């Protein structure tokens, strides 16, 4: 009956089946990942249905009497997952039209057909067709097609698809007591009921701008370098004073620049480091590959795994009938576990994924007693920014010695670590100023400041000048450029890869200040310490019980986002791309372009 | 070794009273999952002994034993069950993947995660009240800031270490000031005859030679005396024979 005493009673009837509906789609959805029959998608469907119904049959019934008799810290932290009603705010004719264009937008990305105009006789599919042409094709024409015609035929109809969508967007959100949609992705960002490290959502909007001052000199080095080794690949197609061309980034956008390391090798005389050669040898199967991963958690101070982690999951693909997607995504499936599906290769991008995948099971290890709600990452992108310190940990030479993997003698000079550096350049640096502009064009068009015939014209405008790509055609009002993405058609969160390169350099760079690692930090490697663990172990278990803040106050203590680790991780990449840039041309400009001819 | 259990909020009390306890097969083969209690060990078990003994049936996550402690708060060690400082017995879990699970969601047996007020230690709550943390009243529905408790189980056996169905039996030990009435198990030795050896039995202590006796006796009695008040016959426990 006394208002002090009453706390938190909501995780008897909430939090029990908010695994439960979602564990009835949680297999279905895995059995949809392994065995596609008739029948493993149904149920899929009927569940998922029901997980989507608890949350808005429990949001009608939660209209009585506001927040402000709260004052314990734990209460409102959990708070915010919950009171958001989502689509529930709207008419019946509204409403439901917002999933039926959701079924539509996910099915003509996965299930396109788009081929050559010239010779339509035999066309091609595109999610394992375009993915690899675009590395071995050396020709200008050849590349021009796989770019443009992509967003000719199924970005055609999207655009007068995607403006009825922002509108409806912002009917759900204004009436949430926010300004709008765009934070939203912001509002798990938002810190209140601490004093002194109160981080509002409008506060994010210059921080984003603060770390992307100082990574101008950073990335106009790499946008000069890539450029002055394509004259003698493009010698007539590439201007060395302008921007690089969009169609030739190695895929279907230039998200990540993984393609062009081939073609832009400094040196090479020296072979690069390999794992793929010294596979086959040792003859190495699907039990090996996780258990000396799993040494790597041990060795730090993380406990062990029992035995329902290897006769559940498997690594081999079942059979040649049925047939399995693997794409490589860590199953978070409710409170706690951990199903791992990975068509494993004899692969070095398939064995620094098994360090990848891995790392979002530790993260979420820790806070298994935990509630659902605190079940989660800090922010959206700190799941996936925990899970690659044990991939970049792994990819170190002074790593691969103690296990037993590559030559005992390996010769470690200044010009080795160099073609390892720009590796992960095109890897992290590669999509930082990538993941900028999509995100504050995201924030440019849900606020309805712009007319309808500046949406798609502030788009290529903002890539000559962020980025330094510049279109080869120019597109009209039909046509749309970035939401022919995997992310914006499938209506996932953009700004999770922003801090996901962020907070992994963070955690990274004080971590063997503990181990007592002298040198470089890609020569700094996590293992032999039992008390690198201790530092991790308060954070690991933190989740959402306390914010991403105080979260950062016990490995590295800035509660701001800084650029600071960014800047001494690549120290020889700033002093061995200034000697070879004395005569090219730094930066970008705003002047040249293919169409203008 | 059950094919049914209840509720953790619904705890049956399996009085174990006036019994004698079997340990070799249960705790010596051990045949669980894990095999770790606090307080009392469990080889300590075979030479000490109590006055009462409850037990329950309650199937609960991976991650649920760890609140599982004599002073523990949390999550489940203050709102569903609570072990007291004075806690003697042992929590055993076993994964009962096989038996105990269902497919298609497991929706029988409820648990809590929160509570109005701290329960006391051993409490058999099962009330369905309305709760209402904020100040107007809620009548009977939930709302902003008002909340209602009682959900069912998540159980399937084809994940990993963090909520697969795990048995616990909790072994409540108690002595009391009553004399004990069930204890565990003790081992044997062989019989040696004709020899000056020493006694150890259920009831007597010596020393002296065993031969073979001529006389009568009574089968509830456990040793005789002569005519000179000294021990001069023994019942072999095991065996009716003097």
């Amino acid at each position: 009956s006394t208002i002090e005493e009453q706390a938190k009673t909501f995780l008897d009837k909430f939090n029990h089946e908010a695994e439960d509906l979602f564990y009835q789609s949680s297999l279905a959805s895995w059995n949809y990942n392994t065995n596609i029959t008739e029948e493993n998608v149904q149920n899929m469907n009927n569940a998922g249905d029901k997980w989507s119904a608890f949350l808005k049959e429990q949001s009608t019934l939660a209209q009585m009497y506001p927040l402000q008799e709260i004052q314990n810290l734990t209460v409102k932290l959990q708070l915010q997952a919950l009171q958001q009603n989502g689509s529930s705010v709207l008419s019946e004719d509204k409403s439901k039209r917002l999933n039926t264009i959701l079924n539509t937008m996910s099915t003509i990305y996965s299930t396109g057909k788009v081929c050559n105009p010239d010779n339509p006789q035999e066309c091609l599919l595109l999610e394992p067709g375009l993915n690899e042409i675009m590395a071995n094709s050396l020709d200008y024409n050849e590349r021009l097609w796989a770019w443009e015609s992509w967003r000719s035929e199924v970005g055609k109809q999207l655009r007068p698809l995607y403006e009825e969508y922002v509108v409806l967007k912002n009917e759900m959100a204004r009436a949430n007591h926010y300004e709008d949609y765009g934070d939203y992705w912001r509002g798990d960002y938002e810190v209140n009921g601490v004093d002194g490290y109160d981080y509002s959502r409008g506060q994010l909007i210059e921080d984003v701008e603060h770390t992307f001052e100082e990574i101008k000199p950073l990335y106009e080095h790499l946008h000069a370098y890539v450029r002055a080794k394509l004259m003698n690949a493009y010698p007539s197609y590439i201007s060395p004073i302008g921007c690089l061309p969009a169609h030739l980034l190695g895929d279907m956008w230039g998200r990540f620049w993984t393609n062009l390391y081939s073609l832009t090798v400094p040196f090479g005389q020296k072979p690069n480091i390999d794992v793929t050669d010294a596979m086959v040898d040792q003859a190495w199967d699907a039990q090996r590959i996780f258990k000396e991963a799993e040494k790597f958690f041990v060795s730090v101070g993380l406990p062990n795994m029992t035995q329902g982690f290897w006769e559940n999951s498997m690594l081999t693909d079942p059979g040649n009938v049925q047939k399995a997607v693997c794409h490589p995504t860590a199953w978070d499936l409710g409170k706690g576990d951990f199903r791992i599906l990975m068509c494993t290769k004899v692969t070095m991008d398939d064995f620094l994924t098994a360090h990848h995948e891995m790392g979002h099971i530790q993260y979420d290890m820790a806070y298994a007693a935990q509630p659902f709600l605190l079940r989660n990452g800090a922010n959206e992108g700190f799941h996936e920014a925990v899970g690659e310190i044990m991939s970049l940990s792994a990819a170190t030479p002074k790593h691969l010695k103690s296990i037993g993997l590559l030559s005992p003698d390996f010769q470690e000079d200044n010009e080795t670590e160099i073609n390892f550096l720009l590796k992960q350049a095109l890897t992290i640096v590669g999509t930082l100023p990538f993941t900028y502009m999509l995100e504050k064009w995201r924030w440019m068009v849900f606020k309805g400041e712009i007319p309808k015939d500046q949406w798609m014209k502030k788009w290529w405008e903002m890539k000559r000048e962020i980025v330094g790509v510049v279109e080869p055609v120019p597109h009209d009002e039909t046509y749309c450029d970035p939401a022919s993405l995997f992310h914006v058609s499938n209506d996932y969160s953009f700004i999770r890869y922003y801090t996901r390169t962020l907070y992994q350099f963070q955690f990274q760079e004080a971590l063997c200040q503990a181990a007592k690692h002298e040198g470089p930090l890609h020569k700094c490697d996590i293992s032999n310490s039992t008390e690198a663990g201790q530092k991790l172990f308060n954070m690991l278990r933190l989740g959402k019980s306390e914010p991403w803040t105080l979260a950062l106050e016990n490995v590295v203590g800035a509660k701001n986002m800084n650029v600071r680790p960014l800047l001494n991780y690549f120290e020889p990449l700033f002093t061995w791309l200034k000697d070879q840039n004395k005569n090219s041309f730094v930066g970008w400009s705003t002047d040249w372009s293919p169409y203008a001819d | 070794n059950a094919t049914r259990f209840a509720s953790v909020y619904a705890w049956n009390r399996k009085r174990i009273s006036n019994c004698v306890a079997d340990y070799s097969v249960l705790y010596n083969l051990a045949p669980f999952f894990t095999f770790k209690c606090y307080g009392v060990s469990p080889t300590k078990l075979n030479d000490l002994c109590f006055t009462n003994v409850y037990a329950d049936s309650f199937v609960i996550r991976g991650d649920e034993v760890r609140q599982i402690a004599p002073g523990q708060t949390g999550n489940i060690a203050d709102y569903n069950y609570k072990l007291p400082d004075d806690f003697t017995g042992c929590v055993i879990a076993w994964n009962s993947n096989k038996l105990d699970s269902k497919v298609s969601g497991n929706y029988n047996y409820l648990y809590r995660l929160f509570r109005k007020s701290n329960l006391k230690p051993f409490e058999r709550d099962i009330s369905t009240e309305i709760y209402q943390a904020g100040n107007k009243p809620c009548n009977g529905v939930a709302g902003f800031n008002c909340y209602f408790p009682l959900r069912s189980y998540s159980f399937r056996p084809t994940y990993g270490v963090g909520h697969q169905p795990y048995r616990v039996v909790v072994l409540s030990f108690e002595l009391l000031h009553a004399p004990a009435t069930v204890c565990g198990p003790k081992k044997s030795t062989n019989l040696v005859k004709n020899k000056c050896v020493n006694f150890n039995f259920n009831g007597l202590k010596g020393t002296g030679v065993l031969t073979e006796s001529n006389k009568k006796f009574l089968p509830f009695q456990q040793f005789g005396r002569d005519i000179a008040d000294t021990t001069d016959a023994v019942r072999d426990p095991q065996t009716l024979e003097i």
